[PDB]
């Protein structure tokens, strides 16, 4: 999924 | 994923007749052996998109058919393959209801509207137009009655009297451009229901089961509902009569027209059965009779039982206000266009908003899906190869966009090779916006940050040869974009909003 | 900021004499009665809004006051003693009084005179009662199904129990005891004796208008049928099996918003303005509170035969918890009480997810919060899920050391809002799709690697919000999933 953490788009597996 | 095979899980919702329908699988279940389970879920049209994604859900999902177009849009609906003979035996108009991209996408069962429901006892002779009934509230109120209770809560409800002066969701060319929400007779028709809120005629707090208890206890002369209901006022011993509803400034109330579709889902391994239940079983004059009898569908897409019941004067009077009233898009976005009307109307009938603000707001929220497509589409379309807010979007998109790439292009060409795209069936994993937003924080920054990712996938769909792919990626953003922030985004003066919030960084 | 300055807001149930508050108002000089103002409250005061006052029985006031959404009360020992020491220990919790106690509120068996000289003693003889009264075109028993409050005297009759003095693992819903009640009242519907539909509104309106021989409701309804002029007695509940039916006894309470600014003037007119004589007769006269918390007026209204026997039906009952699940158990009972009535559910299956439901959320609690404290450094189910979790999730950490390692090394933590955050985002990373005890075990596993790198990163304290998020998002998400499955014994069986 891609996600934001904290202003950083992020691709967690 | 998870959807049981030799099987048949339906969904429909609880204000339909949905134990007429169990009735209909236990036939079924006598003939064929195979088990029908029948569920009411809450939520269940915005529960369905969510689980068939996943590949789970029911095998087949009751709603009005202007959901459907969403559903259909995001490959969740096995596109329908009926016989000619089949479609000759439902009515032209219900085809065309159901009917998205050219595809049939659900089975069409029955035509709804609101009628006007009065007490015949209380009120003989039941007025004609909106703009009499504050006079006839305060001769009802001396008897310690009311005239007039409906649920106020949702849209469905007071759509009608908002569409009466001048009023639509999206016009029919559907120019998913024009929408006529903010407009000057929405404005009349809502301010006319926020009248007889402030004038005590009517209470902002009002909903379905608040208005049916007191049609039901003789209490109030009037309310506004569709055929579901009438089986509940048959059980309350009202004698109660179905006529055309109230005119508004001379124009007659034009609610929207339902349709009740039954579609399958495209995950179901039982599309087979699917198929069987509603033609032969449902949608024939005894299946349809079943259903009918727990809770009215109205006038029914089938032609023959539809000749049998046309008799009924609530049926006629239900057709009547559909002549009157325009049929619901089908198009995706119907749903941000409800879910905003729902808030200006709540928020106008509470006083959280002026009728104007509480529009607008609402025009904004209807729009928002075109223009963010366009805006997008356009800048992912040109990395890979009109409107004065669009422009100045793009410039602004172009400009901090490809700037975002630039800066992050390590970091984007390390999620691109986790994401693995190397095809089209590849690029069919779009559930991964699904959740962009899950910490549950909103600003400009992300959404540019997200939007530069789509560019920067975009540049490789040409590189891959998936030209085409492209739409559908610009698609989803704008999906999961209006669908979550839908209010962030309106309360930041949308896209306007964003130009300027990049417009102040560069020069300061 | 958010809430008023210079004013106070209070939000009181619509079935009680809001306008005979609203009247004490005047004389202190904005009373509301909201919908569903039980479940806006907490939702709003974290936030820093809502009422400056909430007004709803003892047994809400604990999830409240765990949640630091209401003011410590501080009142005078005069004040204490204007008032009985019963209604004090309703409003206390963790040792502190948590809300302004007012009245003592018990379901009696309201029953019309006329049609109904002497009523019966036993739910046992009701489906006969209805034979006979029915041919008159008329029906013996009309209450309120929907709500688990009506419902609940006759399901703990013969066994049921919410908690034991409270012992938050011992729940009594699965019993025998509550079968044969809540089978009792499934019967009455199928014989046509009772209908499912049947609310709050249907069944006043039945007995004010003389259709039905009786009803089940509190003093809050007296008005109303003093209104309707049917000759009316209130007595004791039906017995069930030889045992008397046992309400839940509810302390009608004023709480105040830990955001108010206004918790100074909440105190005034709270002590010296409502909990007088005239105070009390103002609300009273509107819609009659029961037996009140100031003994004065209780003593003057001690004679009301009505009062007597909703005093009765309480000695006889049990007085509701305050502890903070009530709410899971009331939302639980609800469901099963609705599913059996309707037929969606058979009572043993009804009963069983209700008992799961109530006991869900501290369970869960209980088990992840162990365990997570455990690897940085429902009792018999909570031992077997724990050592459980211990082979299994010890196993999901060494297998999956690499995926974890990297989720973590993205998603560093700095405060209580970030663990929140992490939770939202784990439900979704590990549950892609589908609910399997695979997945939640990943989730909980995952959740101690973090709990095991909080004591490497020196950050301890943020273990137990960690454990509370991740028991938020696991319940929340995943409930129905979870009773179906029998909860965390079904766990315990999916692992042996
Ligand atoms: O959408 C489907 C469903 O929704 C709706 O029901 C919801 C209600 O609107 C909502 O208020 C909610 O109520 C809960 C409540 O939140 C919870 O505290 C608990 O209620 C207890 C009270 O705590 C307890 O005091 C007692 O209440 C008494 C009160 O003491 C007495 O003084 C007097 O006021 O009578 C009250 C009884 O009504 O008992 C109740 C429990 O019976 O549990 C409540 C749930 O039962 O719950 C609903 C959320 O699902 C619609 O109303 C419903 O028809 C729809 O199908
Ligand atoms: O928190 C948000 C609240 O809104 C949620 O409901 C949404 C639906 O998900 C949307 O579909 C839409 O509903 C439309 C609906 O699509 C449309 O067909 C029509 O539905 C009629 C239906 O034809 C008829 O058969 C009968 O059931 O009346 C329905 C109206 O009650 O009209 C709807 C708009 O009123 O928008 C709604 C909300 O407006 C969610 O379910 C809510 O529970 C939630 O509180």
């Amino acid at each position: 999924y891609l996600l934001f953490w904290r202003d950083e788009l992020i691709l967690l597996x | 994923g998870k959807i049981e095979e030799g099987k048949l899980v339906i969904w429909i919702n609880g204000d339909k007749g949905y134990n007429g329908l169990a009735e209909v699988g236990k036939k079924f279940e006598k003939d064929t052996g195979i088990k029908v389970t029948v569920e009411h879920p809450d939520k269940l049209e915005e529960k369905f998109p969510q689980v068939a994604a996943t590949g789970d859900g029911p095998d087949i999902i009751f709603w009005a058919h202007d959901r459907f177009g969403g559903y259909a849009q995001s490959g969740l609906l096995a596109e329908i393959t009926p016989d000619k003979a089949f479609q000759d035996k439902l009515y032209p108009f219900t085809w065309d209801a159901v009917r998205y991209n050219g595809k049939l996408i659900a089975y069409p069962i029955a035509v709804e509207a609101l009628s006007l429901i009065y007490n015949k006892d209380l009120l003989p002779n039941p007025p004609k137009t909106w703009e009499e009934i504050p006079a006839l509230d305060k001769e009802l109120k001396a008897k310690g009655k009311s005239a007039l209770m409906f649920n106020l809560q949702e849209p469905y409800f007071t759509w009608p009297l908002i569409a009466a002066d001048g009023g639509y969701a999206f016009k029919y060319a559907y120019d998913i451009k024009d929408v006529g929400v903010d407009n000057a007779g929405a404005k009349a028709g809502l301010t006319f229901l926020v009248d007889l809120i402030k004038n005590k005629h009517m209470n902002a707090d009002t909903d379905y089961s608040i208005a049916e208890a007191a049609f039901n206890k003789g209490e109030t002369a009037m309310t506004i509902n569709g055929p579901w209901a009438w089986s509940n006022i048959d059980t309350s011993a009202v004698n109660y009569g179905v006529t055309v509803l109230p005119t508004f400034k001379g124009q007659p109330s034009k609610p929207f027209v339902g349709v009740l579709s039954a579609g399958i889902n495209a995950a179901s391994p039982n599309k087979e059965l699917a198929k069987e239940f509603l033609e032969n079983y449902l949608l024939t004059d005894e299946g349809l009779e079943a259903v009918n009898k727990d809770k009215p569908l109205g006038a029914v897409a089938l032609k023959s039982y539809e000749e049998e019941l046309a008799k009924d004067p609530r049926i006629a009077a239900t057709m009547e206000n559909a002549q009157k009233g325009e049929i619901m898009p089908n198009i995706p976005q119907m749903s941000a266009f409800w879910y905003a009307v729902r808030t200006a109307v709540i928020n106008a009938a509470s006083g959280r908003q002026t009728v104007d603000e509480a529009l607008k707001d609402a025009q904004t929220g209807s729009e928002l899906y075109r223009q963010s497509l366009e805006i997008i589409s356009r800048y992912l379309r040109e990395q890979a190869t009109s409107g004065a807010t669009s422009r100045k979007a793009l410039e602004t998109l172009r400009r901090v966009g490809d700037g975002v790439q630039r800066n992050h292009e390590t970091a984007f060409q390390g999620m691109l090779r986790k994401l693995d795209i190397n095809e089209d069936d590849v690029k069919s994993l779009s559930r991964v916006m699904i959740h962009v937003f899950s910490d549950g924080v909103t600003n400009w920054g992300r959404i540019v940050t997200l939007i530069s990712f789509g560019a920067f996938v975009a540049k490789h769909l040409k590189t891959i040869n998936q030209e085409s792919c492209i739409e559908p990626l610009a698609e989803s953003i704008t999906d999961v974009l209006v669908r979550t922030k839908r209010d962030w985004l309106v309360k930041q003066r949308g896209w306007d909003g964003f130009v300027e919030f990049f417009h102040v960084s560069e020069h300061h």
